[PDB]
């Protein structure tokens, strides 16, 4: 699972693959991690899929019910700080890597990685999943803030392309979603449009050494492809 | 530890060492193992040495309150059966607590053994702690129902004394007591060392 | 599994032997503890564990028996009622917070006609009990490591129809046979029988 | 996880006739480092007349003492102002770490102070409240050391000589200076410096000692 | 234990407590843990006191039987990497933690040797369970070329962190100053524990002790 | 434990041109004692005595291969084997078994005849040597020896002082251990004379 | 997420508190920009090494009491010592429900002269001393900061407190793993606690010892 | 510990009982089973475990007994001698692949002048074994559950100076008291004594 | 630890963290995990210290042996085929991440990575030690083949730093070591000087906005930096 939402000026774009994999098959090839907790306020979810679900759908209902009835636009703070309460409270029965980011008119663009232990720390930028570890060195190296809005979207897709093509337990499609001022755009890449993968980069299509003919000879010249040379 | 308590003819013997042993490093060689519950009865105690001290006081609460509501002491079946309901009830919470209740009721002289697993046995001989292997093999063989009560602490105190000479758990002061139907006396009490050089002058 | 009883049924009687051994570990408290409960007059209970549970159990028994005949006004329940009251009761403990009643039953009774119009069962009633609450009917049974002993001997030499008298010859070949080939010292064993006239406590065989 | 720590040190104390004194090293050790040299959480008055010492983990150490504290506070408004006796305070000790005995107070207690008839007592107890009364006592990683030494000097049952006069407050005050100075050598988790308590009719009498820094 | 070396300007100084303890009990307050490995090299240890003996005992025989084949001063790589080869094998069930301290040709020489039979060649060095206190006293005060003085200085100083903080270092601080040309081992260069408050001298005259038997045997 | 399973603790103390040595007398498996007249000393030489601690089996076997080992030295070397070596010797034999250790601590007194410098050795089961001024002792009372030997050793003591601390400090340590007692042989080493004498402590 | 090392010392007429601004998730160093010295009420700031989560939780139920007493009823706000008495309790209460604070708190606060520093363990160990730390703090910088106040037994002078504080910090980036070279410094003083902008500590690495060449295996 | 060895040294014998018992779990094999072995004329070893290691202990230690008389030309061993041996062949075992031989032994002898020249201990010589080859002289010792009944009993009631007969009454009841107490069924003892003569099968005590 | 290979034209650059941590204490701070092999063949080690000093020194006396008698340069297949049999023989009982580079005039410059299973894979670039995990989207990213010499010297040291900025168990200076037809250049970047660190990233200078005073407005402020504010 690779999840991440960066902040730009006007709101947030959350980013996340699709693989949902007991293991080392591909249960799920389509999974949509970026779940609605409120109009403009996501998650992405990371770990266990039934128990970030669960919370998802807690959390999304207490914001519906506190929305109805403090007649007002719900803070990501707000959602932040129930969706910690929960992943917090039950920190010891669920595998819960959340990142809750999302517009509000009082604070703008925010986002709150909650991650495993109930921690919950505000960002510029929050990265989550098997797949988060590829990326803090890639983010370090190429992510500049104050980014625009599209700018933004195509990093989020190729920051989540470079995660998946060396995570396993990542890859799929990258959804994307913008939540700003503006109606939510949601943007789903196939990945035969990923915007990287190793299979496409030349870096890599030159293949390693390993096979070698039998030569009279310690000069490596390339793999053994035909049994008649 | 080392207790052993006896039914003969003139009542019961109930005698003790005095030493609390963590198995390497003697804690106490002056612990109190026969307690007084009522003026007719008596607990001993061994094995956990807070356990024992911590129900056979509550057991000396149940004797007295039975003594008050009931204006009539308690028969020492009941007092032993008391103390070993409450050794049932907490049998898997890991009591450490063997114990003789030795009394005298309208009944004439009771010995009870009452284990840390609710065992209530009702025989005329007992010994009890990692010393009765040792005190049971100089009663038993010195044991008669006739004896005298001279007699009778004797073997009692011999007993205890040959627990605390091999047994590395037990020893310290031989306390011996006679439950009779007045109520019990402390017969004796004497160092086990003092003893060594009473039964063997050499 | 250290104390062994036994018990066989006959035409008009069913005997009960239970070995005296409470012990420590290792130790012989005393080799004369009386593991034959008589629950009722025409009633009793060799039940067979440690001292705790054997007595907690059987006085529970006896003491909801007794309390079922101060409220039916004196009616002495029969042997299959009293079988089915113990083994619901073992068989509820198995599922309780505080565990099984670690104890082995031979539940032995005389069933006498209780008035004109009884048309159940008359005499001898035996009933094998598990710990875990498994009641069955048998001729004779035993639990104790000397039971596969005096089960296969009994096999042999049990009749439905021996006399009291061929009866203590039994039980004595029986609890030698445990003597003989157990390494558990069941040096003494109780033994009673239950006939129409009541429980007798049988001093001969031991 | 553990919810058990040893935070080290030693607690003494010494009964005369007309006195106890009672004496705890400062040093509070955590885990393989060391917290303070000035941790006085060992020694507890409870009533001006008795004083609870108490080893092994500090927090339970400063909850029991806390417990203590308010059970005293309790009978002093249910008995009519009256404080209970040191005999109380310790048979309440017994009762308080027994009712503990499924999540015990990691905590190696002694009661000591004055009883009925002026003379001092030491009331030693283990994890759930096991104890005598006994005229001298000792608990925490540096007993072992200075339990035998105490027995030696006081009882002195394996010496021909005539045993010394009694034993004043001064000479008492010294054995266990001695004695501290001893465990603070060998003993790794006992040291810094020793408060010693006084316990008196008159009142309490207080004064710290410095042992071995290291 | 804590045990320090310093590489300074003409050699290096190697430091140690000197408390030896048997679990929680103090078995010698003045043991000697800086050990003669050769005329220009010894070595500090910590870990099993029977390991680090043992292992430091038997390299310095080596490298004497083998001073004697070359007829030339023991170079401290040789003694580094009979330890590593030795304490290696034994995959670290010879637990010595020691600190190689010496001065050959090539110059001076600090390095540790941990118990898996890795070695770190550095400036300066610490090892035993007040590694770390002593540590921090180096970092905060090591500098480059430190006079003999300057480093026996700051070595008594990384002790002392030891000594005070971990229970287990102990008692004085021993030092040791190989230089290129001779070894000063001085024993209680710092005594910060001397005695507070003088030994009360209990007095048993004599026929005290009850005695049943004695045999005399004059020689 | 299995050091602790035989009982037994021996403890040796430093004085002026003399030490002596001790043992308790007894003997066990964990609380049931087999005896109560074994003492623990064992004589190499007239300036040498070491006392074993830990499993019995072992002490008595060790105990064996070292008879074996001193003999053997003294018609070699054609002399007495010395503190320093005997005890350099009995590394030497504990580490040749560092994984597979013997289970004991021997505690070795040792006086130069000439000199009249006392050499005291305690050494854990693998070897490691710990050669103190004052006192070394080892078993099952050892945690308690430290305290009294601690508490009641000086320095210069004269053999008749020094007698009376070691075995007011081997009873007390002994009367606070299951594992240890009935009473104590110790043994007074000087340059001019070995006096030996069996202390009567408890029965307990 | 792990908080690092805390070590804070007090100096005449206050107390310096330093840590790192950096969250680790195990090895990996998830932010280094947290602000992890928190003030609490009007004296007092807080400092934990160990679970971030469960000191923003602590940290949280501590500072809303201290508001809530002040406001419901017209008292004065808590000194020090008694939010420390609350903080130790309340962490005590954890340990005794086995859900415990899984972290190391320094606490320090200054209400008129009176200077409080303090710690308390996961455990609900407490302790006051001249000189706190947690984490590695404990085992690096303690036995640096004891000597400073062993040395300067009238008191360290605030720039002296400084001084030390920094040589530890430096040392805590040297030999702490999950470390960063920024820090915050609380001080507490008479007029309230301030937190100092981030700042880094100059650091020697060009050792002639530690050279390609000497530190070289073959 | 099941099968209970008692041994005692007097002025003029030492007397060995052992316990018949062999056993498989629960079950008697047999009540007689003689675990005392006569090593030469004047020694005899009461060894106490499973038969597999007590036989293979006692034929090795007897046969190389044996062996050394053949090559030493007929010279009968001391008692010190035959238990170091024994010893030394048991401590060798607990360090060895094999593991430890799970045997208790008490080896008795009686050492005679075995020439004009023989300035060695005369009389009766008994010690203890463990298992683990502890090796110590003793009075009186007991290998098993019962050992510790009996050694009590014999710090009673032993006196070094027994006659013979006082030594059977003695054994009677430390047998008895092994009966009485232990719950392993030790319900016969081989007892033998070691004289100037040599050993002796006594029959009355049992 | 974080240990890359990689080869421009003419030869190889090494790069190395230097810090040895006993867990979360770092032991050695200036470590030399660049351990010569023969005049032109380094390793980089990872893992078990002990295990991979044992090896190197091992292999290095092997391939001098080799190269005294056949009288000829050693070529890296061969220092890394021999470091291949140790690194498998021994796979249970060492903790061994090796990378294999150098320069031979037959192959030119040659990168192996030898990873703890006893694999021998030869690249263009090989990465190696818990910090290699944060390069991999890193060179995915930003590595481009066919690099000068400087410029791969550059590169490997900007790598080092992002991975030791991210990883606790890497850290401290920056070695590197060219390889190839000229003499070996080592150079040691100290941290002071070091291309990437997260301290000194501005993008990282604003902090999260954690603390936060008790307002009357759900605005987000900043951090509560003063007591009397
Ligand atoms: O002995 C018991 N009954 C009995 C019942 C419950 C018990 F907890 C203990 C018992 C338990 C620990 N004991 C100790 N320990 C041993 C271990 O070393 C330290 C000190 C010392 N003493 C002890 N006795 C004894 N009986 C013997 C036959 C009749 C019943």
């Amino acid at each position: 699972t690779t999840i991440l939402a960066v902040s730009y000026n006007g709101g947030v774009v959350l980013a996340a693959d699709s693989r949902t994999s007991s293991g080392t098959y591909v249960v799920n090839r389509a999974s949509n991690k970026l779940t609605k907790l409120t109009k403009k306020i996501y998650c992405c979810r990371s770990g266990s899929a039934a128990d970030t679900q669960a919370l998802a759908e807690r959390v999304s209902n207490y914001l519906g019910s506190y929305q109805t009835d403090i007649g007002a636009g719900v803070n990501v703070a707000t959602a932040a700080n129930l969706f910690q309460k929960m992943c917090y409270m039950n920190r010891w029965n669920i595998s819960a890597g959340i990142i809750v980011a999302g517009y509000d008119p009082i604070n703008g663009g925010s986002v709150y990685s909650i991650p495993s232990g109930g921690s919950c720390v505000k960002l510029d930028y929050a990265l989550g999943g098997s797949g988060s570890i590829f990326l803090y060195s890639f983010f370090d190296a190429n992510y500049k803030p104050g980014m625009s809005k599209s700018e933004c979207v195509a990093f989020c897709q190729r920051a989540v392309a470079h995660a998946y093509s060396r995570d396993g337990s990542s890859g799929g499609l990258i959804r994307t979603i913008t939540l700003d001022a503006d109606e939510p755009e949601d943007q789903t890449i196939p990945w035969n449009r990923s915007p990287y993968c190793m299979e496409k980069d030349p870096k890599y299509v030159t293949q390693a050494t390993q096979n070698q003919p039998f030569s009279s000879s310690a000069k490596i010249t390339g793999n053994r492809m035909s049994s008649t040379g | 530890t080392t207790t052993l308590a006896f039914r003969f003819n003139g009542g019961i013997i109930v005698a003790v060492d005095s030493r609390a042993s963590t198995g390497q490093y003697i804690a106490s060689q002056t612990v109190m193992k026969v307690l007084e519950i009522n003026d007719y009865l008596l607990g001993t105690l061994a094995g956990g040495a807070a356990d024992c001290q911590y129900w056979e006081r509550v057991l000396g609460m149940e004797c007295r309150l039975w003594e008050l509501r009931n204006g009539s002491r308690i028969t020492v079946a009941a007092a032993s059966k008391i103390l070993a309901n409450i050794t049932y009830a907490y049998r898997n919470h890991g009591l450490s607590m063997g114990t003789m209740v030795a009394g005298w009721d309208q009944f004439g002289p009771s010995l009870y053994y009452v284990d840390d697993k609710g065992s209530r046995v009702k025989q005329d001989l007992f010994s009890v702690g990692s010393g009765s292997i040792y005190a049971y093999g100089v009663l038993d063989t010195g044991y008669r129902k006739d004896l005298s009560v001279e007699d009778a602490c004797d073997l009692a105190r011999r007993s205890i004394f040959h627990a605390t000479y091999r047994d590395g758990a037990s020893g310290g002061i031989v306390t011996v007591y006679h439950v009779h139907e007045k109520g019990w006396t402390k017969i004796s009490r004497d160092d086990q060392t003092k003893l060594y050089h009473r039964y063997f002058p050499s | 599994m250290a104390e062994t009883a036994i018990a066989f049924r006959c035409k008009d009687y069913v005997m009960v032997a239970a070995a005296g051994l409470n012990a420590f570990y290792y130790i012989k408290i005393t080799d004369a503890e009386d593991k034959i409960t008589q629950l009722d007059t025409h009633q009793l209970v060799a039940c067979t564990g440690e001292n705790g549970p054997r007595v907690n159990f059987t006085e529970y028994i006896k003491c909801n028996l007794a309390l079922n005949r101060m409220r039916q006004h004196g009616r002495h329940s029969s042997c299959e009622s009293t079988a089915n009251f113990m083994r619901n009761c073992l068989a509820s403990a198995i599922r309780s917070r505080e565990g099984a009643y670690q104890v082995n039953c031979l539940f032995a009774g005389y069933d006498t006609p209780v008035s004109e119009d009884d048309d159940g069962v008359v005499g001898p009633q035996l009933f094998y009990m598990d710990y875990l609450g498994t009641l069955q009917a048998v001729p004779y049974g035993c639990h104790g490591y000397g039971a596969c002993f005096v089960t296969a001997l009994l096999d042999r030499l049990w009749r439905p129809d021996l006399s009291q008298q061929e009866g203590l010859e039994l039980m004595q070949k029986c609890c030698d046979e445990v003597k003989r080939r157990v390494i558990i010292s069941n040096s003494y064993f109780f033994v009673k029988a239950v006939t129409k006239n009541g429980v007798e406590v049988i001093t001969a065989v031991h | 996880w553990s919810p058990y720590q040893d935070n080290g040190g030693t607690t003494a104390a010494i009964a005369g006739k007309d006195f106890v004194i009672l004496a705890g090293d400062t040093r509070l050790n955590g885990d393989f480092c060391l917290h303070s040299r000035h941790d006085q959480s060992k020694i507890f008055q409870l009533t001006p007349y008795t004083y609870m010492a108490s080893n092994g983990m500090q927090a339970d150490r400063l909850q029991l003492q806390q417990m203590l504290k308010y059970r005293v506070k309790w009978y002093k408004y249910n008995n009519g102002g009256k404080v209970p006796s040191t005999k109380a305070i310790a048979q309440l000790m017994s009762t308080m770490l027994y009712h503990r005995r499924f999540f015990p107070y990691y905590t190696f207690n002694m009661v000591v102070g004055l009883d009925e008839e002026g003379h001092g007592v030491c009331y030693s107890y283990d994890a759930v409240g096991s104890t005598e009364p006994f005229l001298y006592g000792t608990r925490g990683s540096a007993a072992s050391f200075v339990e035998p030494l105490l027995d030696c000097l006081i009882n002195r049952q394996h010496m021909t000589s005539q045993a010394p006069p009694e034993m004043t407050k001064e000479e008492t005050l010294a054995m266990l200076k001695n004695a501290f100075t001893g465990a603070a050598e060998r003993d790794i988790y006992t040291g810094d410096s020793v408060s010693f308590f006084i316990i008196t009719k008159d009142g309490v009498q207080q004064e710290s000692f410095e042992l071995r820094k290291d | 234990t804590t045990i320090v070396g310093v590489v300074y300007r003409d050699g290096v100084v190697l430091g140690a407590d000197t408390r030896a303890t048997e679990g929680s009990i103090v078995a010698d307050k003045r043991c000697r843990k800086i050990h003669y490995m050769a005329p220009n090299i010894m070595c500090c240890g910590a870990g099993t006191s029977a390991d680090t003996e043992a292992v430091t005992n038997m390299v310095s025989s080596h490298l004497a039987l083998h001073r004697l084949e070359t007829g030339k001063q023991s170079r401290v790589l040789e003694a580094l990497t009979l330890l590593k080869r030795h304490l290696y094998r034994y995959q670290g069930h010879v637990s010595a933690a020691l600190v190689l301290g010496g001065v050959d040709v090539e110059g001076p020489f600090l390095a540790t040797i941990a118990p898996h039979g890795s070695t770190d060649r550095l400036p300066f060095v610490t090892m035993g369970s007040g590694s770390i206190a002593a540590m921090a006293q180096l970092e905060a005060a090591y500098k480059d070329n430190m006079t003999c003085e300057e480093a026996k200085e700051l070595v008594a100083s990384a002790i002392r962190k030891g000594i005070f903080n971990d229970p287990y270092s102990g008692t004085q601080v021993d030092v040791c100053v190989i230089t290129k040309d001779k070894t000063e081992l001085t024993i209680g260069y710092d005594k910060p524990n001397e005695r507070m408050y003088p030994r009360q001298e209990v007095l048993l005259p004599p026929g005290t002790t009850p005695v049943l038997k004695e045999e005399i045997r004059q020689l | 434990s299995i050091m602790a399973y035989s009982g037994g603790s021996v403890m040796a103390m430093a004085g002026k041109e003399c030490f002596v040595i001790i043992s308790d007398n007894r003997l066990g498996e964990q609380l049931k004692t087999i005896s109560t007249e074994v003492p623990k000393l064992h004589v190499v030489n007239d300036s040498i005595v070491y006392g074993l601690t830990g499993l019995r089996t072992d002490q008595q076997t060790f105990a064996n291969k070292v008879q074996f080992r001193t003999e053997m030295y003294k018609l070699r070397e054609e002399r007495d084997i010395t503190g320093k070596a005997f005890a350099a010797m009995i590394t030497s034999m504990l580490y040749e078994a560092r994984f597979g250790p013997w289970f004991v601590e021997p505690v070795i007194g040792s006086i130069d005849k000439s000199t009249g410098e006392v050499y005291l050795c305690a050494t854990d089961l693998i070897g490691a040597p710990c050669e103190p001024e004052d006192y070394v002792c080892a078993g099952t009372a050892a945690e308690s020896l430290h305290g009294m030997c601690e508490a009641l050793w000086r320095p210069g003591m004269s053999p008749e002082e020094l007698f009376e601390i070691a075995a007011q400090a081997m009873l007390s340590a002994c009367d606070r251990d299951s594992l240890s007692g009935y009473g104590a042989v110790a043994m007074i080493v000087t340059k001019d004379k070995v006096t030996t004498r069996l202390i009567k402590g408890r029965k307990d | 997420a792990s908080g690092g090392s805390v070590i804070a010392i007090k100096y005449k007429g206050g107390v310096l508190m330093a840590a790192d601004t950096l969250l680790s998730y195990g090895s990996l160093a998830k932010w280094p920009n947290i602000p992890r010295i928190r003030l609490l009420g009007s004296h007092s700031a807080v400092c934990a090494t160990g679970s971030y989560a469960d000191f923003q939780m602590m940290a949280k139920q501590v500072e809303d009491n201290i508001e809530r007493q002040k406001m419901y009823h017209n008292v004065d706000e808590l000194s020090p010592s008694e939010v420390f008495s609350y903080l130790h309790r309340s962490i005590y209460q954890k340990r005794c429900d086995f859900d415990p604070c899984l972290c190391q708190m320094v606490f320090i606060g200054v209400r008129d002269g009176e200077t409080f520093l303090a710690g308390v363990d996961d455990v609900g160990t407490r302790w006051e001393d001249d000189c706190i730390a947690t984490g590695y703090g404990a085992y690096i910088a303690l036995p640096l900061l004891r000597q400073a106040l062993e040395k300067n037994p009238d008191g360290l002078s605030r720039g002296e407190a400084m001084r030390i504080l920094t040589d530890c910090l430096r040392v805590l980036f040297y030999r702490e793993c999950r470390a960063i070279n920024k820090f915050q410094v609380a001080d507490a003083a008479s007029d309230g606690v301030r937190i100092s902008e981030p700042f880094d500590v100059e650091t020697h690495w060009e050792y002639e010892g530690y050279c390609f060449e000497k530190t070289a295996i073959i």
